[PDB]
RNA sequence: UCGGAGUACAAAAAACCCUCCGAGUGAUUUUAAUCUAGACAAACCAGUCAAAAUAAUCACUUAUUGAUCCAAAAUUUUGAUCAACGGAACAAGUUACCCUAGGGAUAACAGCGCAAUCCUGUUCUAGAGUUCCUAUCGACAAUAGGGUUUACGACCUCGAUGUUGGAUCAGGACACCCAAAUGGUGCAGCCGCUAUUAAAGGUUCGUUUGUUCAACGAUUAAAGUCCUACGUGAUCUGAGUUCAGACCGGAGCAAUCCAGGUCGGUUUCUAUCUAUUAUAAAUUUCUCCCAGUACGAAAGGACAAGAGAAAUGGGACCAACCU
RNA sequence: CUGACCGUGCAAAGGUAGCAUAAUCACUUGUUCUCCAAAUAAGGACUUGUAUGAAUGGCCACACGAGGGUUUUACUGUCUCUUACUUCCAAUCAGUGAAAUUAACCUUCCCGUGAAGAGGCGGGAAUAAAAAAAUAAGACGAGAAGACCCUAUGGAGCUUUAAUUA
RNA sequence: GCCUAACGAGCCUGGUGAUAGCUGGUUGUCCGAGAAAGAAUUUUAGUUCAACCUUAAAAAUACCCCAAAAACCCUAAAUUCCAAUGUAUUUUUAAGAGAUAGUCUAAAAAGGUACAGCUUUUUAGAAACGGAUACAACCUUGACUAGAGAGUAAAUCUUAAUACUACCAUAGUAGGCCUAAAAGCAGCCAUCAAUUGAGAAAGCGUUAAAGCUCAACAAAUUCACCAACAUAAUCCCAAAAACUAAUA
């Protein structure tokens, strides 16, 4: 009996998208925080956005997650319109990641007393 | 008249969820217009031939002046697949032979309103009930409410300290290892497709 | 799948007559648990075997003593169907140095400090 | 090989000859640079982000891609349906003339599992039955069972469980084909048609096919349906399938091949062990009567009782006959 | 009803003379007559065989086959349906004296179970001990590391447009 | 075909201890610790990496883990991540192999026939010398050596199913309408009104009538109603049992 199943190429590995660090994790500058294919979490304070929508930590610190108000860039039109048609009482919210800096910025050392 | 095949025939064979026959029902639990109905006491799959029976039977059995009927169940939307005879396992999913409506225990199949007494309807409804895939009953509002009040009366009259709820929820004797995850909700009254009314 | 399950809080809210029934004192909760292991850790998931290794319950029918703090209570809760728990009682009070050699633990769950005089 | 969904519901991962859509590039302009912290991912190989320091976009956007070696090139780099896509620098058919190593890790036979199909019941009355659901049946449907069919699984056997039909000898089931008691009838009687109870005994001889099946001739009280390794080959037979030779269609350039026909073709065992090696106490016809009476308008036409004959199956026996 | 004719297409030509259900894919136990009480056999016809067919030969015919098939006569133990008697074996006595085979066996039957068919397990039954003679149901009996099937980056023979080529 | 009792290619001696990812074998005692399949592959009867693991070493935290936290429409069991706390484990470094041909049970799903002692993944369990007679996977238990001691664990197999009874029946009027007839009772309309009480009728019945019963009084007594389901092939399958007290 002809057993042809017409479907092809279901097979891909998973991309291991997801959250790499968790709230209250210590982080060094450069660590990737989470990696996603669509924006699930947006970059907050001290979190840089990679061209593939990676989130990495800019400072040395503690990673925090947050629900905050979303005010799209006036250059990006779709989001501008989505913001436009809302009923007059409602604001948009999203989830952000943050780094909270640990090390102080610097120190004043006494080099020489002349 | 319900149509053998849907007007917009499903093109893509779907996985068969046993889960939609399984356990208690949500939709179509309550009466709307009518005084009478056929209540489903098990889960089951209603295909076309059944609709044929309930329809011809219930139409010819009733006085068109004093009585009217209503479908509480959709016309069959779920594709069922077969393979020919003499087929080795594998090669793909088969082709579409059938259409069926899933029916959960505790749902009303047919709703009959009218100025008749429950005795008439009960007289000829018991035939159609008797002929369905699942065990089914002929009921009215009074009957239904009576048996439900009794159904909780049993649970407050229960003389033995041990009920399925208490154990399954407290995971006693590690019983949760033998039970399913759906068992917490069914509270052990439903098992697979079948329903047991006497289970407290 | 099979899982670690859960116990909802209502389970652990005692009724008034449970005090009268198990002879616990309604006013003051009790300090120490005597925990004995009644049943086997075989045929059970690995995490329970773990909990029983931490509690020091390694071999059956030997009593152990534990604090009634919430931290120990959590683990006990996980394995609660394998064990027997009874409140420890001290009629003669707390054992001092001189009594260390004379200690005995009775099946009432009762510690006797002065045992078999002369 | 490569990517999106589902399966895989909320960190990751995750299978199938699973369910569905895609890619082996286009379209632009703005030519999208060096060098180095820390990271994701990961068997490895490949993949990914990226601060500081110097001075690409749209097309669901995610996939648009090939490692060494070896070649050509210039100043530096380009080379693959290597698509069997972790890639052999370059190789196809046949074998019933076959050979070895293995496998019950895997088919054909048989057993087992399951019961789609098949097979016996009941439950429901629309309908047929002129009227009348259920004398005889019965659509759409419900619920139990049986385990012989064709399948499906691959669980025992490949240091062999020898496989179709007959012969002989049969053991068993009862879902009775006869014989025996009976219910119902759209049963007057004669035939009948259905249903209940009953397994001690029976259940033919031929023409054609290897044939079970089937047709057909002639009969019988009937010429049951099955199971037993489709009973039974250390009892028998091989016509058939099933090796070697050979034709005839056909398919191949050929070799060879087609659950297509045809002709021909080795059937081995001295029995170690278990098993086993004769008690009896009938069954069936067909006649003769009854009585051409009971029964029906007549035409056709009974059982029961009682006398006879046979036949078969048990057990024997030679006066005659026949060897 | 068929098609001598008609149109158009493609070919290097368009299968003719014969013969025909055949030692000729299938349908298929083709149709019908003769043959027998009855014939899927045999012979004769019809016959698109859509897969006959003329030196890979086509068609008739003597004469010949230890070739295949069919009928008749006759003959008989093939058979209805077996029987008698002799001889070799045979069994008892006396000599001489092998073979495959064999875990150990103090080696029953039933129904369950079980790697799915039990002398060994479970529940029951039955049961002094040994010879000799028989019969073949079982011991998945004995013989050959299955000739079938599949799998080895195992072989070989054969053939060509396989790839490399003296 | 045949070429010296095996010819698809003789026999012999060399090459030759040919080569077998394939069978088959591999020899004293006693102790420690102990494994189940993620990748690629002329690969799926094999290897080589990872993961687990064994033998040494160096160290520091490891499991458990409350808030807090992880998405946009609907979305369960639950995960991920972390202090306290209960414990002693875990990571690195140096050496090594085997293993990579699994079964069933519970749960979530696919495929198939909402079939398999079926196949394909994910999460758990198991492989008693004790129970389920017998028994690989279910249940009780984890482990040594002696005792002619004790306490217990899982477990021995029970559960049921019935009846229907009086007495009686006139009235307009075969209401209209149809219809061969149509008289409650082929269908439409009406549902009226005598009697104390009787439907412009629920059954059968008739060509239509005719005729049988049900509903209505009158007489009484009342107790119920929700009924059930044939069989297989050697020969049934412990024997038996209502009872001296059991949280045995
Ligand atoms: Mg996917
Ligand atoms: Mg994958
Ligand atoms: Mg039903
Ligand atoms: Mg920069
Ligand atoms: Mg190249
Ligand atoms: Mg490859
Ligand atoms: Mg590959
Ligand atoms: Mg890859
Ligand atoms: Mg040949
Ligand atoms: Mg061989
Ligand atoms: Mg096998
Ligand atoms: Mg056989
Ligand atoms: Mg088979
Ligand atoms: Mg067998
Ligand atoms: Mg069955
Ligand atoms: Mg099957
Ligand atoms: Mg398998
Ligand atoms: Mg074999
Ligand atoms: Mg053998
Ligand atoms: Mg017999
Ligand atoms: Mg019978
Ligand atoms: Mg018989
Ligand atoms: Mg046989
Ligand atoms: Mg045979
Ligand atoms: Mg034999
Ligand atoms: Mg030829
Ligand atoms: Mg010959
Ligand atoms: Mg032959
Ligand atoms: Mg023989
Ligand atoms: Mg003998
Ligand atoms: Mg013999
Ligand atoms: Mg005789
Ligand atoms: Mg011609
Ligand atoms: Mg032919
Ligand atoms: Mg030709
Ligand atoms: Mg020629
Ligand atoms: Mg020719
Ligand atoms: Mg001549
Ligand atoms: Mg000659
Ligand atoms: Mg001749
Ligand atoms: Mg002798
Ligand atoms: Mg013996
Ligand atoms: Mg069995
Ligand atoms: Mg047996
Ligand atoms: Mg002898
Ligand atoms: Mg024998
Ligand atoms: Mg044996
Ligand atoms: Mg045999
Ligand atoms: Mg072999
Ligand atoms: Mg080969
Ligand atoms: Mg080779
Ligand atoms: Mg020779
Ligand atoms: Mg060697
Ligand atoms: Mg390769
Ligand atoms: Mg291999
Ligand atoms: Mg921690
Ligand atoms: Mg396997
Ligand atoms: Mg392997
Ligand atoms: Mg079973
Ligand atoms: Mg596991
Ligand atoms: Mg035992
Ligand atoms: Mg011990
Ligand atoms: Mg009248
Ligand atoms: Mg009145």
């Amino acid at each position: 009996t002809g057993g042809s199943s017409k479907n092809l190429g279901g097979k891909s590995p998973g991309k291991r998208f997801g959250i790499k660090k968790m709230e209250g994790h210590y982080v060094h500058a450069g660590n990737i925080l989470a990696t996603q294919r669509h924006f699930r979490w947006h970059p907050g304070a001290h979190v840089g956005l990679g061209k593939n929508k990676c989130l990495y930590a800019l400072e040395e610190g503690v990673v925090r997650y947050t629900k905050e108000v979303y005010v799209p860039n006036p250059s990006n039109s779709e989001a501008v319109d989505l913001v436009t048609r809302l009923p007059q009482g409602a604001v948009l919210y999203k989830t952000f990641v943050h780094v909270v800096p640990a090390k102080p910025e610097g120190t004043f050392k006494l080099v020489a007393m002349l | 008249f319900v149509e053998r095949v849907p007007l917009v025939p499903k093109v893509r064979r779907e996985r068969k969820n046993l889960s939609d026959i399984r356990g208690p029902s949500t939709e179509a639990t309550e009466f709307t217009e009518g005084r009478f109905a056929i209540l489903a006491l098990g889960g089951g799959y209603l295909h076309w031939g059944h609709f044929e029976m309930m329809r011809l039977t219930i139409n010819r059995s009733m006085d068109p002046k004093n009585m009217f009927a209503l479908w509480r169940v959709p016309a069959p939307f779920k594709p069922i697949t077969r393979k020919g005879m003499g087929q080795r396992m594998g090669g793909g999913k088969g082709a579409i032979d059938h259409y069926v409506t899933p029916v959960k225990a505790g749902r009303l199949i047919v709703e009959m309103g009218g100025r008749c007494e429950f005795k008439e309807v009960q007289g000829f409804l018991d035939l159609v009930a008797h002929k369905l895939p699942f065990p089914a009953k002929a009921v009215s509002r009074e009957t239904l409410e009576k048996m439900r009040k009794d159904q909780e009366e049993r649970e407050r009259n229960n003389q033995n300290p041990w009920t399925f709820e208490r154990i399954a929820t407290a995971n006693m004797l590690g019983i949760r290892k033998v039970l399913s995850p759906y068992d917490l909700t069914h509270k052990g009254r439903y098992w697979g497709k079948f329903y047991t009314p006497e289970r407290v | 799948k099979f899982t670690r399950s859960r116990i909802p809080d209502k389970v652990f809210q005692p009724s008034p007559e449970d005090h009268e029934k198990y002879g616990g004192d309604p006013q003051y909760p009790h300090k120490l648990h005597i925990v004995t292991r009644i049943k086997s850790t075989k045929r059970r998931p690995y995490w329970e075997k773990d909990i029983i290794k931490m509690l020091g319950l390694e071999k059956a029918h030997t009593p152990q003593v534990h604090k009634n703090i919430p931290s120990v209570n959590a683990k006990l809760k996980v394995v609660k169907h394998l064990i027997r728990i009874k409140p420890l009682k001290l009629p003669q009070g707390l054992p001092t140095e001189e009594d260390m050699a004379n200690t005995c633990l009775k099946s009432n769950g009762e510690l006797v400090v002065r045992w078999l005089l002369n």
